[PDB]
Formats: C-alpha cells, structure tokens, sequence
C-alpha cells in the first residue's frame, strides 16, 4: 500500500496488519513471518499484462 | 455559627479515636489550605502480600549436624545406680519448646514486639541425607511438660518400650522420601504465656534407636531439624520486658 | 490543573501585620491604622530597593501579573486578628477612588466591623472595582501611593471606637489581613520582572 | 458575606485580539536564553534550570514557583557562521578518552543540517528518565542524556539559542515565589 | 484483634515543648547579606520525615524488620494549651523536598508571603478545640524507599507568625506534635540492612 | 489527533475537546486534568501489534 501511504502523506500510519500472534510466553509472543507479510503491487500488473508494462 | 471563647464551655460529650489504640477526648479541626495526593503510580513487578499471621508461620532452621556410628544406642534397661539418681537416657540432640523459636529467631524476637501473651501449635521436620548402603534408624519424640513435676516422675520413665510408646515417628533409612513431619499440639496449665521470658516446656528429643552401620568402620551421614508455628494466637499490649512469677513482688 | 490562573488567585495570603494600641491612652478616633492600595505589585507595601533593582518580595499571583502588562480583578479580604474576648473596638473600611484622608460615614462606601463578633476565621468581605476603563497598567515607578491609572484605587481602615481593655491582658492587638483576587485577569505578555539571583 | 461585589458586564472582542486563562501557553513560546561561544558548548539539559546571572528565558523564570518537571523540551539554534552541522546526544558514562574517537561513535540519534539553506536549527529532546517525575535540578541521575552539536574540523563559533516547554511538558506541586526585581535599574 | 496494617498505623510522639515570648517572629522581608548565602527563616522546631518515626521509634522500627521498601501517608497533630488571657498564632507547614534540588531554590522562597501560600495550617489560641490536623500525601521520584537508611525528604516545620502576649512579661504555654501513617504499602522481602547509592559498588 | 491535525494543515483547530470546568468563583473556573488529556496514539498500536511495529 505504499501508493497510498505515500498519497495520505502522514509518516505514522505506514499501511496496517494485524498479526497472529504465538509462542506466548508472559504477555508477550513472536508474530508469524506469513502473516506479517505486505502486498507487492506491481505483480498483479504483471501477471494480468497491464499496457503499461508495454510502454503504451 | 457562635464564636468559639478561648476555652468556655467546650462541648462535652466528644470521643473519638485517632490511632487503633488511642482514645482522644477532642476532634481535631481539619482545616488547611490544599489537599494533594499521592503522586506516584506504582509501576512494578508484583509480590506476595505480607501479613502477621503469615508472617509468624514462616519456616526456621533449629538444628544442624553429622551423625556417625561411634555414638552410643538407647538402652533396653536400667540397673539401680541409675534408676535412684534420676538418669536420662543419651540423645544426639535435644530442643526446648518454644523458646528455641522465638527468643532463639531475631526475626521472630521482633514481630512480636509489645503484646502480651500468645498461643502456639509446632511442626517439626527432620530431614536425614546418607548414601543408598548406609544402615540405621532413628527416633524422634516427645517428652511432655517433664518439668513441671516432680524430679522421680521424669526419671522411672526412660527406657526403650516407654520411649517407643510416646508421641513421635521413626525415621529408617530405607525410605526415599527421606524426611519426616512431627506435630506438636499446645499443652499448659496457663492459658497463654509471654514470649520473652524462661516458658520453657515440652521437650523435644531425637535418639537412635539402630546403630549406624556402612561397610567401613566410621560411617557418617547428615541431618536438618526445621519447625513451624501453626494455630498462633496472639493476646493482649504490654511493653515489652520479662515479667515475673507469684512468690515476687513487682 | 495547577497551572490556571483562577487556581493561583485562588490562595489567601496573609500580607502584613498592624498593631492596634492600646489601654491607657488609646489613639484618638479618625485615626488610620492602615492604608492599602489596591494592586498585587505595589512597591510601598510589597519590596524593597536593593541595588538599584527595586526588588519585591510577595505570593505567587503578583509574579503572575508582573510579567504581563494589563490586568484587571477584584479583591476578596478577610480580616483576622489576635485577641482576647477581653478586648473591645470599633473600625471602619472605606473603598476609596482617587481620595485619600477617612472621608465620613456618607461620602463613600464604608463598612463597620465589631470586633467582639469576629469569632476566629475572621471575615471576609469583598470590594468593587470602579475605574474609568477596562484594563489597568501593571508597572510603576511611586515609591509611595500608586501613581494614576496603575490602580483602582484605595482602601482605609482606621478606628471609630477606641480599643478598651482589662488590667488582666495586655494592652494591644494585632489585625492580619488575608486576600484573594477575584476574577483575576491578564493581558500582553512581556516585562523587565525576574528573579533575583544575581543582579 | 456583606459584598458590595455585583459582577461585570463587558465584552471580549471589543478591545483587545486575544485572552488566554493558562500559564502553559506563555510557556510553549520560545525565548532566547545566553549565548555559547567556543567548541565545548553546553546547552541545558531536561533538568534544566539554575541558571545565575539575570538575563534569562521566560520558562526559566515560570520554573521557580514549582517542584516537578515532565515531558521533552525544545531548541531552536542560530549558528553565527553559516556552514553545515551536526546534532547528536551524549551522557557522561558515554564518552571516551581514545583520542581518536570522536562523537559520532556512539550510534546515538543523529541530526544534519546545512545551515546556509536552513539557518535555524530546530531540534526537541524527549523524556528518557526511569522515574515519572524529576524534582528540579534533580542530580539523583547522573546519566542522563544531554545534548552535544559539532561541526566537523571542530572550529569555533557562537550561536543564538533559544528554548521552550514541548507539548508534552509540565509542572506541578506549587512552591511559593522567589524574590524578583520589575523595573529598569536606577542610576548607572 | 492485632493487625499488620493497623499496627503500623499507630499513633507515635514526636516532638514535646515550651512556647514563650522572647523567641522571634519570621521576618517580612530579606536583605542582601542573607540572600547571598541562602539564609533560613528561624522556627521553633523542625521535623524530618518519615526518618523521625521509622528510625525514631523502636516499636515501628521493629515491626518492620525484614521488608524491603514501602509508601507512606503521614498525618500531624498540633495541640497547644495556654490560659484564656493569652494571645498568639502559630503556623504549621509542610517545606516540600527541598533537599534533592540546589541551594539556591531553597533560600529564595524563604519569606513571610511565600510562607503562607505553602501547604499547612494555622493556630489562633483563641479556638476552643486548640488543635489542628495536617495531612502529607507521599511525594518523590522513587516509588519506594527502604526505612532502615537515610530517606529524608519534606521537611515539616513550625513558625510564630505572631508573637505570644499576656499582661505580664514573660508569658508561656505548652505545646505536643504527634503523628501517624496511612495508605501503607510494604513492597519486598529482604535481610535488614542499610542499602547503597548509585555510584557505589557493592 | 496530530495525525489528523497535520493532514488537514491548518494552524487553529488543533483537535477540539470540552473540559468539565469545575471550583468556579465568579464565572471562571479550573478544568480537570483528567478530561484536559488527549490521545496519544501509538499505544493502540503497540498493544494490538500492528505489522508495521516489526518493520513489515
């Protein structure tokens, strides 16, 4: 979500997640590295042949 | 709404309590400026609460050391020398109750700083350490009040078949636990008594009753004596100092 | 919170001790046993000169008008005294615009206190502000009475019946105002005031 | 009560732009305090205060009616010779006598600034302290972080500093007031 | 019944004494030579806390025999007695911790007018009752301290804020200060001992 | 609600509350300080464990 994170223009927010959370031991847990992980976004341009990616 | 005369015709019926002992014939005025507070927010691990009853419970060490098997067993009889002159029968350690506790722990000396009399309930526990090879057996009883009554009553009373049918436990050295628990209940003419002076009654005695045997000569092993006050009940304010008995005058 | 400004007018403080004599010859009626002008920051009655630097000493709500230049309140006294139910007298307050001297009963407002039926925590009682604008000016170079238009103007207190008393206590009294400025308020920030470390 | 008192009766708006009914907000304004001329310069820390001399800042003169502080304080700095630098924290454990070290080593929080396109520094110092409240002038922690500025080359110059209570900041338990002086010094 | 909490709560001595006319009132003002070399307004006592209960009494200093650190919420009681005849007015009043800040922020506060706007209450002897209560609320940076060592913060004390009269010279009267704890909380478990500052190593 | 106050960009309205003013004396009064407080808005953030705290 860095397109609109950058568009909002506010350093603080940096697009949220909520992560699953594990191994608790006192309040406190390790997240897992699957759910931590954040979307890619030009991926889906290439794999659907955007034109863009032609420069047209 | 009246002007308060500088000491005329005060009201005359007040009583109310500042500490939790203390009566006070007069209410103090609160009036102040400004009324702040406690500041602080506490921001720390927790611990267990400390209370008096609890804290009197607490476990005490009351004896320590080596038992080896050059010390002499218990005996089977008594010949007449001994049995008129009032002899008593060999033990590796013995402890007066209660004082062995309370004057015997500082800590314990202090809490129980100015009050008058109190009640008690022990726990023992003895606590035996030596190698799987090791032989032996040991006993741990009970003498009752003893000296409060006469010398000859403590005296026809010391051999083998009495000892093993006063209160107490045994202690083999076969069992893996390796340790035992003895309980010993309140047992006076008075009903309570001050902590810091000469209340010295029943006395507890731990003897062998099987010679210690390894295969060399010269074995030793180990042993904790701990104990416990349970059921205590405090009674009575006094300051704190010996008191006295009925013949003397204070 | 204790940094508003209502929570710091909001504190008496006592200002200044006045002896009232005193079984034999009493002073004479009409006469004054105090003059106070009506601001926080008065150099007569609050300070001293030191070096140069008219130093003054005083509660906090006069610092807090030092520093800002226009200010505006109201004053809530409360008379307190050292006394025995022995002694006996009389007094006059007056509230007084650009005046001075005890001007009557009828010219001004004025306010009788008896002394016997002040039971301790003394009495209060409040004055007016009456002045030709809104806002005062804070600063000022007298040395004696308040300039112009650095104050309201006054208040005056002096004896109506002169004070009696028993051969069994002592002679004279002590009066002790407390105070408090009510709807106290500031304006423009910016001053020459600060503390007296170093000079 | 006996009041001859009978409320007022008067606009705000009508005679002056503003009115304000805090002391804070005469403290979050910024004013100038000394200036600090050669290489071992030494601004005031959090604990800030007791400074001697007369000339000093308005929060300065606000903290001796009171007992706590809390709360990040603010800079704004005014190099006199303009040129790049450098803005770094420091404590007295921290420092090194290597002479060859120097300030950067320590991986503190780091500031730059090329003062010939930004001339005013602006820099505000947060609140690390173990304890919730700081008596005034507290020594009772001698760590604490202070703030250090160099150029590089470690050549001199002055600067016009000038501090200010951050948003975060603020006092409490109301000491009585401090003798102070009002006017202008008489005589020469 | 006897009780931790409420045996920690009782009432103590603290401070016993004659008041009389010669002794001196505070001063209204300062002058130089005293404000140079942070000068102290005169009193008839002054009281540490809470070291003149914990260290001053040996029953409170045996109760808590073994505990490792605690909060406290102290309570003054002033009485005064003296004949009908007399006159006066005491104050009483809480100077705040003082100690932990510099020398000089405890000196320029030190007047008359600064005096009345801390903390603390006032005695005419012309009140029938003749006693005052005053409360402290627990104040510093640590939030507990061990009793056993040199903790003293706020430092309560006593001033004339009008001389005593009678028609005789020489008049006196008698006064008593006592005080208690409350809103205790006892934090810890350890040996009985003095215990160390930062820069010391043990 | 700096989040907000800086997005918006205008100097004045620096995210509105109402104290409940109380001890009033003659028209004006002292706020408490419980009601003076405002939103800090990280904390939310640390405790719901949000992706971002991980550096993902």
């Amino acid at each position: 979500d860095d397109a609109t994170a950058s568009q909002r223009g506010i350093v603080t927010q940096v697009a949220d997640t909520v992560s699953s959370i594990s191994n608790v031991v006192d309040g406190l847990g390790v997240p897992l590295l699957s759910s931590i992980s954040k979307p890619i976004g030009w991926v889906s341009n290439v794999v659907s042949n955007v034109a863009s990616i032609f420069g047209f | 709404s009246v002007t308060n005369t500088g000491g005329l015709m005060p009201s005359a019926t007040i009583s109310n309590s500042e500490g939790a002992t203390m009566l006070l014939n007069d209410i103090p005025d609160p009036t102040q400026n400004v009324f702040l507070s406690r500041n602080v927010t506490d921001n720390l691990f927790e611990v267990q609460d400390q209370n008096l009853i609890e804290s009197l419970s607490r476990e005490v060490l009351l004896g320590t050391g080596t038992w080896q098997s050059g010390q002499a067993e218990i005996s089977t009889t008594l010949t007449e020398q001994q049995l008129i002159t009032n002899y008593e029968q060999p033990s590796i350690r013995q402890i007066s109750l209660p004082d062995d506790i309370v004057k015997g722990s500082s800590f314990i000396a202090s809490k129980l700083a100015n009050i008058a009399y109190m009640r008690c309930d022990y726990e023992l526990y003895l606590r035996v350490q030596g190698s799987p090879f090791l032989q032996g057996l040991l006993l741990l009883w009970n003498k009752m009040n003893a000296d409060q009554t006469s010398k000859i009553r403590s005296s026809i009373t010391e051999h083998l078949r009495s000892i093993t049918s006063f209160p107490g436990v045994t202690l083999n050295m076969q069992s893996d636990s390796r340790s035992v628990k003895l309980v010993i209940p309140y047992t006076s003419e008075f009903q309570v008594f001050n902590p810091r002076n000469e209340n010295k009654l029943n006395s507890v005695r731990l003897s062998i009753l099987s010679a210690l045997r390894g295969p060399s000569t010269s074995e030793k092993a180990t042993y904790s004596i701990m104990g416990r006050m349970t059921n205590i009940k405090l009674y009575g304010h006094a300051p704190s100092i010996v008191s006295l008995s009925y013949p003397q005058t204070e | 919170d204790e940094m508003s400004i209502q929570y710091l007018a909001s504190r008496p403080y006592m200002l200044d001790r006045y002896t009232i004599k005193g079984g034999n010859t009493p002073s004479p009626s009409g006469t004054v046993v105090a003059d106070i002008p009506i601001s926080p920051v008065n150099y007569s009655l609050y300070g001293s000169i030191i070096r140069d630097y008219r130093t003054i000493f005083g509660a906090p709500v006069s610092l807090a008008v030092a520093m800002a230049s226009w200010w505006r309140a109201k004053i809530h006294l409360n008379l307190q005294f050292a006394k025995t139910q022995y002694h006996q007298c009389r007094l006059l307050v007056q509230y007084l615009p650009y005046g001075s001297d005890v001007q009557s009963l009828e010219n001004v407002l004025s306010q009788i206190i008896d002394i016997s039926h002040v039971d301790e925590s003394g009495i209060d009682l409040c004055f007016p502000s009456i002045f030709t604008n809104k806002w005062m000016r804070s600063y000022d170079p007298a040395t004696e009475g308040y300039t112009a238009g650095c104050a309201p103007g006054r208040i005056l207190i002096s004896v109506l019946n002169p004070l009696i008393s028993a051969s069994t206590v002592n002679d004279d009294i002590v009066m002790m105002p407390w105070l408090t400025w009510e709807n106290l308020e500031l304006a423009e920030p910016g001053s020459l005031a600060k503390a007296a470390i170093g000079f | 009560g006996m009041d001859y008192a009978k409320s007022d009766s008067s606009s705000l708006v009508t005679t002056m732009g503003e009115q304000f009914r805090s002391l804070r907000m005469l403290t979050r304004r910024s004013s100038p305090t000394d200036v600090l001329t050669g290489t071992s310069v030494t601004l005031p820390g959090i604990t800030i205060g007791t400074d001697s001399s007369l000339r000093q800042s308005v929060l300065n003169i606000i903290s001796y009616m009171y007992r706590f502080t809390k709360g990040s304080i603010s800079y704004k700095i005014i190099p006199k010779i303009k040129g790049d630098l450098y803005i770094t924290t420091s404590s007295a454990d921290n420092i090194e006598l290597n002479s060859n070290a120097y300030s950067f080593d320590v991986n503190r929080a780091l500031h730059y600034q090329n003062t010939a396109l930004n001339p005013v520094v602006q820099v505000s110092l947060p609140y690390y302290c173990p304890s919730e409240n700081l008596v005034i002038d507290s020594t009772s922690f001698p760590n604490l972080s202070n703030l250090v500025l160099t150029n590089l080359e470690r050549s001199s110059n002055t600067y016009t500093v000038l501090v200010s209570a951050g948003d975060d900041h603020t006092f409490s338990q109301l000491a009585g007031c401090p003798a102070f002086t009002i006017g202008p010094s008489r005589s020469a």
